[PDB]
């Protein structure tokens, strides 16, 4: 009358003095349990070890909150589908190679920090009409942000690349680069050029070879290794 | 009101004196064929670039020419089995490289970027390294 | 035993969702230093999961006018409305969504460029005689994503000082004055003290309080705890939005759009019934009645799937290019969490607890009020806006893509407000030294709470409790009840039990404290329920199942006797709650019928609600 | 110029391009015509190559100048050895030629 699935979660306490990284096991019982791994770690969380804390709040796969390192490969623990095979111990780890606050709660300072630094908002060279009408754009220059806008800036994507480990203090990773991307082919964006002489340095941008395991890992479904080819495409053929 | 240069300056001096520990990465990720794709042209890379310069520094350093150590092994009369070994190993890098040099050429014009284009791409890759492994090590 | 850090500035926002990051950057365009408290951060808040859109009359889907989008508010509201500020919110209306388009809002487009608007939910032209009404721009279905998303990055570019991961307390208040307020950093445990001569409240609804609801783990109520703790009232918290079509099981939403794109509600018969309750506006009525609408059909014996307890929403009539179009979002979100093609079968779907329309009252200006002795009063340096306050622009009933325009709108009147009566630089107000030390030994007390409830335990009873006692369908006698066992749960929480004795990301502590504010907003709620005594917008009695106004609408008014202001309903609850022993009392303030302007935009009487 | 870092993702591009370009002119036309060419194309290739896994796996300052250093020395040298024997000795097409026919 039952369904014990084993649950193996990485664990760290800074209030603990001298507590090093562990492993901890939890069973669970699917027949009392939602579909998704989220579930699985609020019913933990409410029923077996209230200390276990994780970042939540939509539970449906928009906010991003909730990402973490689930069986190898990153993803929204609200949309990651429990492993039904009892035999296997699914291991959850935190976002990779990031610095843990406690548990599975990585620090992102780093990551919304790059997301500013390529200023993410349309710009004009005549900002005095703002607020007056709206912007024209056609339907065939919206649909190229199309892919683009729907980033839920969960880092799940960025916390994938190989380049982003070694090199996250100045490597953008592709979901901030995307995201300037989208900012790049803005028909109603004046400041083009200025945003791709931002990438004129042998880290920012070009870090990225091409390795794919972001668009791999992507929940949302988008393809930021793509959109960062298109970049460097762009970086090789405009004029000052 | 801080701007991101100052984030990212408070990010690592805050972390680095910290005691927090940084998340694992190498022992925990999943593996892929693209994954393991990538490194292993790089791996190539490496490997033709300092064989490169080994040959290049014996012919700096080796007090004969190319032609007599040609003829030092012919005379060993060596088995086809045991050629055969070190013509696939010695063009097997060379092959991958190129195949999946030309793969990387594709990206960078925009193409082939749907996932399953770049699994598609990848196993091209790796029976276009097989194939033309085996006919350069039979000649 | 806890370190405190003290802060002042000019003003201070405990929000990040649409309405706070509107003020909250645009008291820095004013020239005001500004710091925004958030205990999340910014794109996570509910609004990012908003879908259908946001009100707007732009005219670029046929000639509208904003005095129609008034008027379909109003009679939305049930005319439990303030009329003077739904009159501010539909005339700026036009101007909000410009704005966000200027910002770089990616809606989507028609053929002439401007922004594509669907239809909604009781939404008219020639104020209610002259058809459907297609006012709600949209990104898509992924609206509040791309507003959310859009004001963060607007907000980037201005000296707001953001403080993530800071849970607020409770409110700085002296002499009837807030002085600002009191939060807990998360990251690092501190306690932090925010003086400031203005305060804005934006931290969205209380959907957790039931069991069911399309609401975020985070929407918890805190700032309307915040205000009740304060001995301030909260008005009209027994109003609670059920949305039509919350997916079943997981609760999530799917959009109205769905609706207002070709969308219908099918029975276990496959009849489209809201043809029979609403002929004319059909699956496009306003909220209440499709939700009551689809509880009769199920109560009945009609109900889908296996155990009978759903109905379907059907969308695999529409071609398949409208539906990757318009409705990208819901159309991954019914796979993922129901295994359903949209394109060859019909999504189950069931009324699900989704808005609060009652919150801390503000009037137009964004400004709370209290009420004494039959005057509003404002009380000095408090301001609220968003899903947290009650204007009330929704009164007794919210139109679909009006709480978005009501974020933008009033979150930015909230920072006009401020910038016409106070000066950047001012002195800030001097609190005294052990102002909030009651809220951080009320801390303590939870993170060592060692009881025989836990809080997990605690939050469940609550909900189950709300679930069946203040549903769609409410009577005297199970409302009763739901008090009685409410209260019980109240002092109950005197036997908490937690385990997490760090304060470095507590969140055993965290859901503990948010407990403590889901508790006030639940008490007020079934409170305010059981004394309104009439059926108004999605308060629906079935022991009082008329609407009981001041007069008699239904009949000439010609030779009326009008009814005292204490034997009629059409007024405000504004409730109260001593948080030590729970007890709720409960006063009533008159609504607001007036506008900004007769001769501009005429005052709608009290009328039959029929769709 | 404030161009520099995409005019060298283009050089990059237009060097593999041509090497790989040579490997059929090798086989068509072996010759000191594609001796010297290979190794122009080999030599640069390789220091930009092994420039990039410098640039991602060797970090501090003066770790990176050391790493650099010793690239441009073994760029070089593998350049200057490459033409020694291609104009005193058979050549690196010729010699390809005499080491398969073993
Ligand atoms: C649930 C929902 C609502 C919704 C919708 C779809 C869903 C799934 N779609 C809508 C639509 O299409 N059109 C529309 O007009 N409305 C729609 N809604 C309703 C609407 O989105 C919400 O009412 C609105 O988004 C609420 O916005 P608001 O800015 O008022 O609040 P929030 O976005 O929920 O964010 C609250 C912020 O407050 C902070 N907070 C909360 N508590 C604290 C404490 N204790 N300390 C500090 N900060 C706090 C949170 O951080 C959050 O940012
Ligand atoms: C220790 C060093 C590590 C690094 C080694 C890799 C270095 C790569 C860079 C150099 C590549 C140069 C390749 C040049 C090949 C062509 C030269 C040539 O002329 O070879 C002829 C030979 C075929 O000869 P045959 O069958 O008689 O037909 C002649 C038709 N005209 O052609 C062949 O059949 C043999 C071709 C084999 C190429 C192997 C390259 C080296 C491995
Ligand atoms: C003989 C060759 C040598 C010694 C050599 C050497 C190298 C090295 C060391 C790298 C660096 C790999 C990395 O940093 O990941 C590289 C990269 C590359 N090689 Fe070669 N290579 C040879 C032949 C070829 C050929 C024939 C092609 C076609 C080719 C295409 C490429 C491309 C496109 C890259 C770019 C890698 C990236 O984008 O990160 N190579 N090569
Ligand atoms: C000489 C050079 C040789 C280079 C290659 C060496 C061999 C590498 C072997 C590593 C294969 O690792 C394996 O790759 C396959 C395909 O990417 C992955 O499979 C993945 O794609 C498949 C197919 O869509 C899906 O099942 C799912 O998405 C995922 O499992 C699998 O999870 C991983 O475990
Ligand atoms: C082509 O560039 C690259 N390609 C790679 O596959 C790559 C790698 O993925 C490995 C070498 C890194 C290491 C084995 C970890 Cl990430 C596996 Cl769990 C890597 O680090 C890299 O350089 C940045
Ligand atoms: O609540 C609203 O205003 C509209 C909404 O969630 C929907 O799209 O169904
Ligand atoms: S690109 Fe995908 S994985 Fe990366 S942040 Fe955006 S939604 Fe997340
Ligand atoms: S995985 Fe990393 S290397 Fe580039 S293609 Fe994606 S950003
Ligand atoms: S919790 Fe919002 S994405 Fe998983
Ligand atoms: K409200």
């Amino acid at each position: 009358t039952s369904r014990i699935k084993k649950f193996s979660i990485y664990r760290w306490d800074p209030d603990k003095p001298g507590d090093k990284p562990r492993m901890q096991t939890y069973e669970v019982d699917l027949n009392k349990c939602g579909p998704m791994v989220l579930d699985a770690l609020i019913k933990i969380k409410n029923e077996l070890d209230s200390t276990l804390t994780f970042r939540r709040s939509c539970r449906e796969g928009i906010c991003g909150s909730c990402a973490m390192n689930i069986a190898g490969g990153n993803t929204l623990a609200c949309t990651k589908k429990i492993d039904p095979d009892l035999s296997k111990t699914t291991k959850i780890y935190p976002l990779p190679h990031m610095y843990v606050v406690k548990d599975l709660v990585p620090d992102l300072s780093n990551f919304y920090a790059q997301y500013k630094s390529i200023e993410p908002y349309l710009k004009k060279k005549d900002e005095s009409k703002q607020g007056k009408e709206q912007y024209l754009q056609s339907i065939e220059d919206r649909q190229k942000l199309d892919g683009l806008y729907e980033c839920i800036l969960c880092a799940c994507c960025s916390t994938s690349c190989p380049s982003y480990w070694w090199n996250g203090d100045k490597y953008l990773g592709p979901a901030v680069l995307m995201q300037a991307y989208r900012w790049m082919i803005d028909s109603r964006d004046d400041y083009t050029e200025e945003r791709l002489a931002q990438l004129q340095d042998p880290f920012s941008l070009y870090r990225c070879h091409t390795i794919m395991n972001c668009t791999r890992t992507c929940p949302k479904g988008l393809n930021p290794g793509k959109a960062i080819a298109e970049i460097k495409k762009m970086m090789a053929t405009y004029k000052e | 009101a801080t701007t991101a240069k100052e984030e990212m300056a408070r990010f690592w001096e805050k972390n680095t004196k910290s005691s927090r520990p940084l998340s694992p990465h190498i022992s925990i990720y999943k593996w892929s064929l693209p994954m393991a794709m990538s490194i292993t042209h790089r791996g190539t890379g490496v490997a033709l670039s300092l064989g490169v310069s080994l040959f290049s520094l014996a012919a700096l350093l080796l007090p004969e020419q190319f032609p007599h150590y040609v003829a030092v092994v012919k005379s060993l009369s060596l088995s086809p089995a045991l050629i055969y070994s070190a013509k696939f190993a010695l063009v097997f890098p060379l092959s991958y490289h190129t195949w999946n040099g030309i793969r990387h050429l594709v990206w960078d014009m925009g193409k082939g970027f749907k996932l399953s284009q770049v699994e598609q791409s990848g196993v091209v890759v790796l029976i276009l390294t097989l194939l033309s492994s085996a006919a350069i090590a039979a000649m | 035993q806890y370190p405190v850090v003290d802060h002042e500035f000019d003003a201070v926002v405990v929000g990040a969702g649409g309405a706070g990051l509107r003020a909250a950057f645009g008291l820095s365009e004013a020239g005001f230093n500004t710091a925004c408290v958030t205990k999340l951060f910014p794109t996570r808040s509910h609004t990012v999961a908003a879908q259908g859109g946001i009100n707007a009359a732009l005219g670029n889907m046929e000639d509208d006018n904003w005095r129609w989008h008034f008027y379909d508010t109003v009679k939305g509201s049930d005319w439990l409305g303030d009329q003077d500020a739904i009159h501010y919110m539909t005339e700026q209306a036009p101007a909000a969504v410009i704005e966000l388009e200027n910002y770089g809002m990616p809606f989507s487009r028609t053929e002439e460029g401007k922004i594509y608007q669907r239809a909604f939910g009781g939404q008219s032209l020639q104020f209610g005689k002259g058809g459907q009404a297609h006012r709600c721009c949209c990104v898509a279905d992924r609206t509040g994503h791309s507003l959310l998303h859009t004001l963060y990055g607007r907000s980037l570019r201005y000296d707001t000082s953001y403080f993530v991961e800071y849970f607020a307390l409770d409110l700085l208040m002296e002499n009837g004055e807030c002085r600002g307020v009191i939060a807990l950093c998360i990251e690092d445990g501190t306690i932090h003290r925010f003086r400031a001569k203005n305060t804005v409240i934006a931290t969205g609804g209380y959907g957790r309080t039931y069991f069911s609801c399309t609401s975020a783990h985070t929407s918890t109520g805190d700032g309307t705890a915040m205000v009740t703790r304060a001995g301030l009232p909260c008005q009209d918290l027994e109003f609670v939005q059920f949305h039509p079509t919350g997916i079943y099981g997981a609760g999530c939403l799917i959009t109205e759009g769905c609706r207002g794109e070709g969308g219908i509600l099918i029975n276990s018969q496959g009849e489209r019934f809201m043809e029979r309750y609403a002929p004319v506006a059909k699956d496009l009525a306003s909220r209440d009645v499709v939700s009551r609408s689809m509880t009769i059909e199920i109560r009945e014996g009609r109900g889908c799937g296996p155990e009978k307890d759903h109905v379907y929403l059907q969308l695999h009539h529409l071609p398949p290019q409208q539906l990757a179009t318009r409705l990208p979002g819901i159309s991954e979100t019914a796979m993922i969490f129901a295994g359903v093609d949209v394109t060859k079968e019909p999504i189950p779907v069931l009324p699900t607890v989704h808005y609060n329309m009652g919150g801390i009252p503000t009037n137009y200006k964004g400004q709370v009020i209290t009420h004494v002795n039959g005057e509003d009063k404002v009380v000095p340096g408090l301001y609220a806006c968003g899903e947290a306050a009650s204007a009330s622009v929704h009164g007794a009933n919210r139109l679909g893509a009006n709480s978005l325009l009501d974020l933008v709108v009033f979150g930015r009147a909230c920072a006009l407000t401020i910038a016409e009566t106070c000066k950047p630089g001012e002195p800030v107000p001097s609190i005294k030294p052990n102002a909030g030390e009651e809220s951080v030994a009320n801390l303590d007390k939870l993170r060592f709470a060692d009881g025989t409830i836990r809080t997990s335990e605690a939050r469940l009873n609550m909900q189950k409790t709300m679930q069946s006692h203040a549903a769609v369908f409410r009577t005297g006698s199970i409302l009763q009840e739901g008090c009685e066992k409410l209260s019980q749960i109240y002092r109950d929480l005197a036997h908490l039990k937690t385990f997490d004795r760090g304060i470095v990301w507590n969140t055993d502590l965290v859901e503990t404290l948010e407990l403590q504010n889901l508790m006030l907003c639940a008490l007020q709620t079934i409170y305010g329920a059981e004394a309104r005594k009439e059926s108004r917008g999605a308060h629906a009695r079935e022991d009082y199942k008329l609407r009981i106004d001041e007069f008699d609408y239904s009949k000439p008014l010609q030779g009326q006797q009008k009814r005292p202001f204490e034997e009629h309903w059409r007024k405000h609850t504004l409730s109260y709650v001593d948080v030590k022993s729970g007890k709720v009392t409960l006063k009533y303030r008159p609504v607001i019928d007036r506008t900004l302007n007769e001769e501009d935009c005429s005052s709608v009487p009290p009328a039959i609600r029929s769709y | 110029s404030s161009k520099a870092a995409s005019l060298h993702w283009t050089s990059e591009r237009a060097v593999s391009a041509l090497l790989l370009g040579l490997l059929p002119a090798a086989y068509l036309y072996p010759g000191p015509a594609v001796d010297y060419s290979l190794a122009a194309a080999l030599t640069l290739h390789g220091h930009w190559g092994l420039g990039q896994v410098i640039t991602d796996y060797v970090h501090g300052d003066t770790p990176i100048k050391v790493a650099n250093t010793g690239l441009y020395v073994l760029s070089a040298i593998t350049f200057t050895g490459l033409c020694y024997f291609n104009y005193y000795d058979v050549g690196i097409c010729k010699a390809v030629a005499m080491l398969w026919s073993i």
